[PDB]
């Protein structure tokens, strides 16, 4: 679980539960961000278009 | 009452996983996250290019 | 269910198509009035009504 969200094989030597839930409300926030992102963007595009 | 349950039960919220779901599901799911991150970023990257 | 969303990526794939053409297609219309407004009645109309 912990690989999969990290992506990065980075051998961390000590991998915590604690570092495990960190990374895991990271994706959801990643998530969030890019669809708040996204809405700007269409808002930008609607003012143009207006 | 078992030991992880408390620490588990924070990674079901923080990815969005209600608590009935079996625990086989939590690595598909968050692979599907993963992937719909992608497409996001995709989405994004095409709009402003459009833009 | 995942026949809904599976129509709900379609047609969120139409949107996109059409929100690229449109702009396009509104600056080729501002393209000829502004042709029409510089080079014909600025121009060319007001000569021809002072001779």
């Amino acid at each position: 679980l912990y690989q999969l969200l990290d992506g990065d094989n980075t051998q961390k030597l000590f991998r915590t539960y604690d570092g495990l839930e960190s990374v895991a409300q990271k994706l959801s926030q990643d998530i969030a961000s890019m669809r708040d992102q996204l809405e700007v963007s269409e808002q930008e595009h609607s003012l143009l278009l207006s | 009452h078992a030991p992880y349950y408390g620490i588990f039960k924070g990674i079901y919220e923080s990815v969005r996983l209600p608590l009935y779901k079996a625990p086989e599901s939590v690595l598909s799911h968050v692979a599907d996250m993963k992937k719909q991150l992608f497409f996001l970023r995709s989405q994004l990257s095409s709009r402003s290019e459009a833009i | 269910l995942q026949n809904e969303q599976e129509k709900h990526q379609e047609m969120r794939a139409l949107l996109e198509k059409q929100q690229e053409i449109y702009p396009h297609v509104l600056l080729r219309c501002l393209s000829l009035l502004r042709q029409a407004a510089s080079e014909l009645r600025l121009r060319a109309q007001s000569d021809i009504d002072r001779i």
